[PDB]
C-alpha cells in the first residue's frame, strides 16, 4: 500500500495519508514549523512549513499537505528557503524585542528557527 | 555564490590537488586508503598506520613531491572509533608551494612507527602526542613526558580526561613541601549546553 | 534597613543571621552595602500620561538605552510598566 | 663560476652536468629494477628522462637551471640524490603491492 | 577485553564507584527541534555539590562531574565503558511512533475529531 | 623581492684595508657607539611623574568592572545572564529572582576579578549597557578575598565612576 | 595485533622483573640523592606496592606499556629530573585516610 | 625639545644625525584625544531589496570534502602545483 515519494531526490516509502513533513522526517529532514504539533490537530496557520515540490508552481504546506506518489520534496530548494525567510520576517515584524527579558530566551523555537532559516 | 560575504574559492588549486592526490594514490596503493580535497583547497591523504614511514618518505624525497618540512604533527581523539586516536601529519613543499595532510589511525595500545628518520622535527611532536594522548611511538629516540609534570599520571588531552584534572597542588607546612591532593573546586566549572535543537547545515547531514 | 543583629540589610534581602558563623567576616571590616535601593528609586519616578493606546520606551538616549519595546495601555486599573527601565506609563482618563 | 650557492651547507659543483648525468643513470637503473606496472617506476622514469635529456641538451649551467626549474643546479643534484635513495627504499618497501588493509568501519567519518 | 584502566590514570575510586549512564539525550520539551537527540551520550553519576562559605558558589570534588562523551552508536559507548572499567547502564533510544495526521478529520461529519474552533 | 643582508665582499684596496685596520686598532666603531649613548644622555628623559602624572589612555580602556544604573536610578541589569555565558573565563555568577515589583533583578551578581581576564566581552554582550568595564586600573588589594567582587561592590563602583563611565560611553558608543 | 615489546606474557614478566630490579637497587640512592625521610625499606616497600597495584593485568601489550611508563619514572628519578616533592608524591601523606566501612562512610557523607 | 642650542648641537654631533628633526618624545603632532563624533558606514548587505540571505549565506554553501580516491570500491607526472618561481633581487636595495 505504501506509495513511493521522493525527498530531495531520495526515494522513501510512506503509507498513504502521510504528510509531506512526516516523509521529510522519515528521510531525516526536520522542516521548520511553529503551529504543527505531533500530538495536536493539524492547523496550517503559521505557514512556516512551506516547502517546494518539484514540478509544482506553488509551495505546499508540508505540515498539512498529504504526499502523493511520485512527488519530489525539494526541502532545501530556493523556493523553500525564501518562503521560510519571508514567513520568519512576517513573524518577527511585530514580535517585541523581549529576548533579554524573555524566559524562553536560549530555548525559543522562534530564535533558533530565525537563526537557522 | 558571490558578494563580499561569501569567501572566494579558487578551482584551479582544487584541480591541482585532486590530480596530485590521485598521483600519490597510484604511486602508493599499498598504504593510501582514501584521498580527499576540501572545498577550501586542502589535500588530505588517509594512509594505513603501517605506511607512516614509507608514505612520508615518498612525500619528502620524490622529485615531484618535495614536502621537506613537517609543519605540524598532531593527534585527534575520537572516542567513538575503535582506533580513537587519529595521527595527522601536516607537510609543506617549498618547491611547489603546497601543503598536504597525512592522516592515520591508531589505538590505545597499537604502536606507531616514529617518523624521526623522515623528519627530525618529529621528535618533540611525537613526545607531545605521547604525553597528551598516550600514543606510543615505536623506535622513538627519547619518548618521555614533555609538557606534563614529571610525576603526572594520565594523558590530559584524551577526551575522557577531566578538564580540571584529578589532582591539585598546594604547600603544606607540616611536610614543608608542595603536596598533591585530590582536586576540590570552590566553584565547579559550569557546563553550558549550547547545541541548538535545530539542524544548522543541511549539506553535512548524516542520513538515518 | 538594618537587621536586629545590627547588620544593614542589602537590597537583595540578605542579612547574616545571629547564628550565622559567617558574620565574623565583618568583625573589623565594613559590610559593603549599596545605599541607593533601586526599587525605591523607580517608585519615586512619576507615571507619565500618554494619550496614545500604544507607546514605545527605549530607556532614553537611543543607543545608550535598552532595546525599544512597545507597551499597551488598554488596562485601566494597571499602568503600563517598561520591561527594562521599569518606568510606568498611563493613558489619561 | 658561482661563488657560493647561497644556502648554507650547499657547495658549488664544478661539474654539474656530468654529476647529474651519472646520478640520473643510477636512478634509471634502480627504477629499471622496479616492476614495470608500478606507477612509481613509470612516473619517475618519465621525470628522470626529461631531466637527463635537458641536462644533455643544454650545456650552460644557468640556462639548464632555468630549464629544469629545480632551483640552483646544486639543488637539482641534491634532488636527484634524494630520488635515488627513495627509489632504493621503494624497492625495499614495494608500495606497488595491494592495500595492506581497509580502514576499520567508519574510521574516516566526520562529524561523528 | 581491553583493560586500559591501568593506563588511563583515573584514580581507583573513580574507576569502581562511578556509574556511567549511556543514553540518548531527550528532547527539551520547550523546543521542537530534534537535532540534539541524534547521538548517544555517556555521563557519570551526580555527586555532592555543597556551597562555598565565602561567596555561596557551588563547590564540588567530583572530577568527572562535567564529563560528557558523545558516541555514534550504543555499542561504541558500551565498548568505551568496558575499556575504562566503568559500570555502565544503557537506556534504549526512544523514537516517537509515527502518528497518523489528517487535516480533514478536523472537519469530520460524525466523529469526535471535529474541532470546535480553529 | 628578497634583499641580501650581509653578503658584502670586502674590498682589498690598500686604502680600504688601511681604514679597516684603523677601525680595528683605533677602536673607531666602539667610539661611535659610545658617542651614540652620550647623545642619549643629553636627551630629555621620558619618565612620567607617577602618580602625580598619569599615562595616556583612550576612552575605550577596559578596567574595573562596574554595574550601571538608568538615569531614573533603576539597575540597568535585567538578568538576561548572557554576559555570564559569553564570559570566556566563567567569572560572572548571576542568580536572579522576580523582584517585589516584578522585574528581572539579580539576587547575585558575583565576578571574581582574580579569574576575570578583562577581555571586555561582558560589556559588548550586555543589551542594556549595565556591566561596563570602568577606567580604574589602580584597584590593587592586599587580600585575595577583596578581588572577588559582590553585586554590592559592583553597584558601588558604578555609582562612584558613573560620570566617567557615561562620558566614555558617550564618546565611544558611535564606534561600537 | 603488533606487540609493543613482548609477544607473550612470559616475555612481559621478564621486562617487569628487569624493571623491578632497577627500582629495587635505585631506592637506596634515591633516598640519599633527594635526602628523603623515608627508609630504604619504605621506598622498596612502595616500589613493590606500586608493582603489585598493577598485578591483575593479563594483556602483554598493556604490561609492556606499564613497563615503559615505569621506566620513564625511573629515568626521571635517576636523572634527578623529579624533585623531592615528586618522589614524595608516591607516599601520599597529607591526604586524610578515607575509610572503607559502610557505617563510617555513612557518617562521613553522601559518598556512594 | 626644550634644550639649549649648544646641547642640541652636541647631541646631534654625538649621534651623527639631526635628532631635533625626529625627536622620540611626542609634543604637539599628537592627534587631539577629543575627536568629532564619527558616522561609521553600513555594509554591502544593508539594503531593503535583493537582500535575501539565501544569496549571501556563505556558511551554508560549504560542502563536505570531495573524495578524489577511496580504496573502498599514459598519465603524465603530476606535481602538487606549478614549481615556485625564483625570487627576484630587490631593486630598491639589492645588498643591505
Ligand atoms: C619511590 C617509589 C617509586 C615506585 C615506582 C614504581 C613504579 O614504577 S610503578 C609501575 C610498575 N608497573 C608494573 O610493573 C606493571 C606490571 N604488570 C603486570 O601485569 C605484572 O603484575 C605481571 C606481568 C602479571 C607480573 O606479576 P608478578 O610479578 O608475577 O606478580
Ligand atoms: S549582560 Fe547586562 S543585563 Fe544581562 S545579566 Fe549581565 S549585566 Fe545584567
Ligand atoms: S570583561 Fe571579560 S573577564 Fe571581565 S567579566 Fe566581562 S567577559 Fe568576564
Ligand atoms: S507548521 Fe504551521 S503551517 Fe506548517
Amino acid at each position: 500500500n505504501l506509495i513511493e515519494v521522493f525527498v530531495d531526490g531520495q526515494s522513501v516509502m510512506v503509507e498513504p495519508g502521510t504528510t509531506v513533513l512526516q516523509a521529510c522526517e522519515k528521510v531525516g529532514m526536520q522542516i521548520p514549523r511553529f503551529c504543527y504539533h505531533e500530538r495536536l490537530s493539524v492547523a496550517g496557520n503559521c505557514r512556516m512549513c512551506l516547502v517546494e515540490i518539484e514540478k509544482a508552481p506553488k509551495v505546499v504546506a508540508a505540515c498539512a499537505m498529504p504526499v502523493m506518489k511520485g512527488w519530489n520534496i525539494l526541502t532545501n530548494s530556493e523556493k523553500s528557503k525564501k518562503a521560510r525567510e519571508g514567513v520568519m520576517e512576517f513573524l518577527l515584524a511585530n514580535h517585541p524585542l523581549d529576548c533579554p527579558i524573555c524566559d524562553q530566551g536560549g530555548e525559543c523555537d522562534l530564535q533558533d528557527q530565525s537563526m537557522m532559516f | 555564490d558571490t558578494r563580499p560575504t561569501i569567501r572566494p574559492r579558487n578551482d584551479v588549486v582544487h584541480k591541482q590537488l585532486s590530480a596530485f592526490g590521485q598521483y600519490v594514490a597510484e604511486i602508493l596503493p599499498k598504504y593510501v586508503q582514501q584521498v580527499q580535497v576540501s572545498c577550501f583547497n586542502e589535500l588530505e591523504i588517509f594512509i594505513h598506520p603501517d605506511g607512516v614511514i614509507p608514505v612520508l618518505t615518498f612525500l619528502r624525497d620524490h622529485t615531484n613531491a618535495q614536502f621537506k618540512s613537517l609543519a605540524d604533527l598532531t593527534a585527534v581523539d575520537v572516542p567513538t572509533r575503535q582506533n580513537r586516536f587519529e595521527i595527522v601529519y601536516n607537510l609543506l613543499s617549498l618547491r611547489f608551494n603546497s601543503r598536504i595532510r597525512v592522516k592515520t589511525y591508531t589505538d590505545e595500545l597499537t604502536p606507531i612507527e616514529s617518523s624521526v628518520t623522515v623528519y627530525k622535527a618529529a621528535n618533540w611532536y611525537e613526545r607531545e602526542i605521547w604525553d597528551m594522548f598516550g600514543v606510543f611511538f615505536a623506535n622513538h629516540p627519547d619518548l618521555r613526558r614533555i609538557l606534563t609534570d614529571y610525576g603526572f599520571e594520565g594523558h590530559p588531552f584524551r577526551k575522557d580526561f577531566p578538564l580540571s584534572g584529578y589532582v591539585e597542588l598546594r604547600y603544606d607546612d607540616e611536610v614543608k613541601r608542595v603536596v598533591a591532593e585530590p582536586v576540590e573546586l570552590a566553584q565547579e566549572f559550569r557546563k553550558f549546553d549550547l547545541n541548538s535543537p535545530w539542524e544548522a547545515f543541511p549539506a553535512y547531514r548524516q542520513p538515518p | 534597613r538594618t537587621s536586629p543583629t545590627g547588620e544593614k540589610v542589602t537590597h537583595t534581602g540578605q542579612a547574616y543571621d545571629d547564628g550565622d558563623y559567617r558574620r565574623v567576616r565583618f568583625s573589623d571590616r565594613q559590610k559593603e552595602v549599596n545605599e541607593n535601593f533601586a526599587i525605591d528609586l523607580i517608585a519615586e519616578q512619576p507615571v507619565s500620561e500618554v494619550g496614545s493606546r500604544v507607546i514605545s520606551c527605549d530607556g532614553g538616549g537611543g543607543a545608550l538605552g535598552h532595546p525599544r519595546v512597545y507597551i499597551n495601555l488598554d488596562k485601566e486599573t494597571k499602568t503600563g510598566t517598561c520591561g527594562y527601565c521599569g518606568l510606568q506609563f498611563r493613558q489619561p482618563h | 663560476l658561482k661563488k657560493t650557492t647561497g644556502l648554507v651547507g650547499l657547495a658549488v659543483c664544478e661539474t654539474p652536468h656530468e654529476r647529474l648525468k651519472i646520478l640520473y643513470t643510477k636512478i634509471l637503473d634502480v627504477l629499471g629494477q622496479i616492476p614495470k606496472n608500478a606507477a612509481y617506476r613509470k612516473y619517475t622514469e618519465q621525470i628522470t628522462n626529461e631531466k637527463l635529456g635537458m641536462v644533455k641538451a643544454e650545456p650552460d649551467v644557468k640556462k639548464l637551471e632555468e630549464q629544469l626549474q629545480g632551483g640552483q643546479i646544486e639543488e637539482v643534484i641534491l634532488q636527484a640524490e634524494n630520488e635515488l635513495s627513495l627509489a632504493r627504499k621503494m624497492l625495499r618497501w614495494k608500495p606497488w603491492e595491494p592495500l595492506v588493509e581497509e580502514p576499520p568501519a567508519n574510521q574516516w567519518k566526520w562529524p561523528i | 577485553k581491553l583493560d586500559i584502566t591501568t593506563l588511563t590514570g583515573v584514580p581507583e575510586e573513580h574507576i569502581k564507584t562511578r556509574k556511567v549512564r549511556i543514553f540518548v539525550p531527550a528532547r527539551n520539551n520547550m523546543q521542537s527541534g530534534v537535532n540534539n537527540t541524534k547521538k548517544w551520550k555517556m555521563e557519570f553519576d551526580t555527586r555532592e555539590r555543597w556551597e562555598n562559605p565565602l561567596m555561596g558558589w557551588s563547590s564540588t570534588a567530583d572530577p568527572l562531574s562535567n564529563l560528557v562523551l558523545t558516541f555514534s552508536t550504543k555499542e561504541d559507548a558500551v565498548a568505551f565503558a568496558e575499556k575504562n572499567g566503568w559500570s555502565f547502564d544503557v537506556e534504549e533510544r526512544k523514537v516517537p511512533k509515527p502518528k497518523s495526521k489528517s487535516y480533514g478529520a478536523n472537519f469530520s461529519w460524525n466523529k469526535r475529531t471535529r474541532v470546535s474552533t480553529k | 623581492t628578497y634583499k641580501f643582508v650581509n653578503m658584502r665582499e670586502p674590498s682589498m684596496d690598500m686604502k680600504s684595508v688601511t681604514d679597516r685596520a684603523a677601525q680595528t686598532l683605533l677602536w673607531t666603531e666602539l667610539v661611535r657607539g659610545l658617542g651614540m649613548t652620550l647623545s642619549y644622555l643629553f636627551r630629555e628623559p621620558a619618565t612620567i611623574n607617577y602618580p602625580f602624572e598619569k599615562g595616556p589612555l583612550s576612552p575605550r580602556f577596559r578596567g574595573e568592572h562596574a554595574l550601571r544604573r538608568y538615569p531614573s536610578g533603576e539597575e540597568r541589569c535585567i538578568a538576561c545572564k548572557l554576559c555570564e555565558a559569553v564570559c570566556p573565563a566563567q567569572a560572572i555568577t548571576i542568580e536572579a529572582e522576580p523582584r517585589a515589583d516584578g522585574s528581572r533583578r539579580t539576587t547575585r551578581y558575583d565576578i571574581d576579578m582574580t579569574k576575570c581576564i578583562y577581555c571586555g566581552f561582558c560589556q559588548e554582550a550586555c543589551p542594556v549597557d549595565a556591566i561596563v568595564e570602568g577606567p580604574n586600573f589602580e584597584f590593587s588589594t592586599e587580600t585575595h578575598e577583596e578581588l572577588l567582587y559582590n553585586k554590592e561592590k559592583l553597584l558601588n563602583n558604578g555609582d562612584k565612576w558613573e560620570a566617567e563611565i557615561a562620558a566614555n560611553i558617550q564618546a565611544d558608543y558611535l564606534y561600537r | 595485533v603488533k606487540p609493543i615489546f613482548s609477544r607473550d606474557m612470559n616475555e612481559a614478566k621478564r621486562r617487569v622483573r628487569e624493571l623491578y630490579r632497577a627500582w629495587y637497587r635505585e631506592v637506596p640512592n634515591t633516598v640519599h640523592l633527594f635526602q628523603l625521610d623515608i627508609s630504604v625499606k619504605q621506598g622498596r616497600d612502595k616500589v613493590r606496592e606500586m608493582f603489585m597495584k598493577n598485578a591483575h593485568v593479563t594483556d602483554p601489550r598493556v604490561v609492556d606499556l606499564l613497563v615503559i611508563k615505569g621506566k620513564m619514572e625511573l629515568e626521571e628519578t635517576i636523572n634527578v629530573w623529579k624533585q623531592r616533592t615528586h618522589i614524595m608524591r608516591f607516599f601520599h601523606e597529607t591526604e586524610a585516610p578515607r575509610p572503607t566501612d559502610f557505617l563510617s562512610k555513612f557518617y562521613v557523607g553522601h559518598d556512594p | 625639545a626644550s634644550a639649549t642650542r649648544v646641547i642640541q648641537l652636541l647631541r646631534n654631533w654625538a649621534s651623527g644625525r639631526d635628532l631635533q628633526a625626529k625627536l622620540q618624545l611626542r609634543y604637539q603632532e599628537i592627534s587631539k584625544r577629543t575627536q568629532p563624533p564619527p558616522k561609521l558606514p553600513v555594509g554591502p548587505s544593508h539594503k531593503l531589496s535583493n537582500n535575501y540571505y539565501c544569496t549571501r549565506d556563505g556558511r551554508r554553501e560549504a560542502m563536505p570534502p570531495s573524495i578524489v580516491m577511496s580504496s573502498q570500491k599514459e598519465k603524465k607526472a603530476v606535481t602538487p602545483a606549478p614549481p615556485i618561481k625564483r625570487w627576484e633581487l630587490s631593486k630598491d636595495q639589492p645588498y643591505l
